[PDB]
């Protein structure tokens, strides 16, 4: 359940552009919000055949 | 009333700005854990008092 | 009768009552954060709104009101529509430009 959750978070954030992330200073990157990762239905998808 | 409400609002813009440049002013690893001295030198003195 | 004792019950509901609303309220606040002020205590570079907060006081020394005014407009229309604001508020990009 760990290992299906973390390949999402790659698609769509990197199907995105970005705008140059994550500098080295924690509680920074909380706050890097946008729209591109909410670009899918919360139930589509199609893990079972 | 509009005079207090700018008011207002300057002292919430002040202190967001001044917080994101003091946080910004420490440097910090994005990742390792937090080390056992910062936490009993930051949660245990709460539990106390 | 050091000051005998007063309805000890009594005391216990004052002694309570002191401890709720201090905790219930004051350090609630403190510690805590309100699932709406969340849109506004964060954001990730707040140097843009500072501009026209400290532009509409240079104004207001060198009078000419009519920009004094058009500017208060400005500022209230960020705090109502969340979308611009974001938009604002995101964090600056010359460091890769």
């Amino acid at each position: 359940t760990e290992a299906i959750r973390e390949r999402y978070q790659k698609q769509i954030e990197r199907g995105a552009a970005e705008r140059d992330f994550e500098p080295v200073t924690y509680g920074h990157a909380k706050r890097a919000g946008d729209y591109y990762m909410f670009k899918y239905d919360p139930e589509n998808d199609d893990l079972v055949e | 009333f509009d005079f207090f409400n700018m008011e207002n609002f300057y002292a919430h813009i002040f202190n967001i700005k001044c917080a994101r440049q003091f946080e910004a002013a420490y440097p910090a690893p994005r990742g390792i854990p937090k080390g056992k001295l910062v936490k009993y030198m930051m949660g245990f003195p709460i539990i106390i008092g | 009768s050091f000051l005998a004792k007063v309805f000890k019950g009594g005391v216990i509901a004052v002694y309570l009552s002191v401890i709720l609303v201090v905790g219930r309220g004051l350090v609630r606040g403190i510690f805590t954060t309100s699932p709406s002020t969340v849109m506004f205590t964060e954001l990730p570079n707040a140097d843009h709104l500072l501009k026209i907060c400290l532009d509409i006081y240079l104004v207001r020394e060198a009078k000419d009101f009519m920009l004094e005014q058009d500017l208060f407009a400005k500022l209230i229309f960020l705090f109502r529509s969340p979308a611009t604001l974001i938009e604002w508020t995101r964090m600056s990009k010359k460091k890769q430009e």
